[PDB]
């Protein structure tokens, strides 16, 4: 997260952290239910074996509300491709359920049609993670959140040197040095509506971080809702 | 702006137009309130809420 503010006690309970064998956070996650985590498809290649930590805001000082969970099942969208990063989405089934508490709560899943004409038509969404605070910088030890505006679909594509498929959408700023970054991938992108937060995107990728004329690219969650329910059902 | 196009059909959450009439519904963990508009959390820690 380049810029933004740190998630204050309670502000980002649906955040989830994917850690490797060395307890180093390498990707983000979104709590969907006591058993299911949502994350970027490409994050699965970042480490051979990983667990999921929840209820953490400071990676170096136990807030006593943290909790590690072993991943039991990994459901990667079969159409994912490291070539264009299309279908960058995957669900995780946890061996043990999540015990909701102060900084551990699920983010709601909306209905496609409503989400598209109301949530995605809002002015801004929220993105958060333990990612880098600068492009060449290092991982953050403090959980962060950034308010990123929705970027017009046209401008979006015109600014991307890479292709922007129908499963992605731009967000962030044209020049303002605020944007998600490495480590935030697979992280949450939620839109707020009447004091209720709805999942609306997965942190996917981007050309650099906060680079002028470049936006942040998120997986269009409303395009995999039917797929996300099937995966959870079984 | 008509129906759901107008202030979300006054729904707390999901709003869908069915026969020139509004119809509200809530995400898993909520139940439609009496007014068929608001959404009441079913148990503790309902989805989409900051534990502030
Ligand atoms: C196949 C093609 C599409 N390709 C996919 C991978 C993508 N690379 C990155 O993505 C990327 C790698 C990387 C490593 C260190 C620092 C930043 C990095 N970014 C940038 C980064 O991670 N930035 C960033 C910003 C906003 C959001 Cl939402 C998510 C990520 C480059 C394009
Ligand atoms: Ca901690």
């Amino acid at each position: 997260i380049v810029g933004g503010q740190e998630c204050k006690d309670g502000e980002c309970p649906w955040q989830a952290l994917l850690i490797n064998e060395e307890n180093e956070g390498f990707c983000g996650g979104t709590i969907l239910s006591e058993f299911y985590i949502l994350t970027a498809a490409h994050c699965l290649y970042q480490a051979k074996r990983f667990k999921v930590r929840v209820g953490d805001r400071n990676t170096e000082q136990e807030e006593g509300g943290e909790a590690v969970h072993e991943v039991e099942v990994v459901i990667k969208h079969n159409r994912f491709t490291k070539e264009t990063y299309d279908f960058d989405i995957a669900v995780l089934r946890l061996k043990t359920p999540i015990t909701f508490r102060m900084n551990v709560a699920p983010a709601c899943l909306p209905e496609r049609d409503w989400a598209e004409s109301t949530l995605m038509t809002q002015k801004t969404g929220i993105v958060s993670g333990f990612g880098r605070t600068h492009e060449k910088g290092r991982q953050s030890t403090r959980l962060k959140m950034l308010e990123v505006p929705y970027v017009d679909r046209n401008s979006c594509k015109l600014s991307s040197s890479f292709i922007i498929t129908q499963n992605m959408f731009c967000a962030g700023y044209d020049t303002k040095q605020e944007d998600a970054c490495q480590g935030d991938s697979g992280g949450p992108h939620v839109t707020r509506f009447k004091d209720t937060y709805f999942v609306t995107g997965i942190v996917s990728w981007g050309e650099g971080c906060a680079r002028k004329g470049k936006y942040g690219i998120y997986t269009k969650v409303t395009a995999f809702l039917k797929w996300i329910d099937r995966s959870m059902k079984t | 702006r008509k129906l759901c196009s107008l202030d979300n059909g006054d729904c707390d959450q999901f709003c869908h137009e069915e026969q020139n009439s509004v119809v509200c519904s809530c995400a898993r963990g909520y139940t439609l309130a009496d007014n068929g508009k608001a959404c009441i959390p079913t148990g503790p820690y309902p989805c989409g809420k900051q534990t502030l």
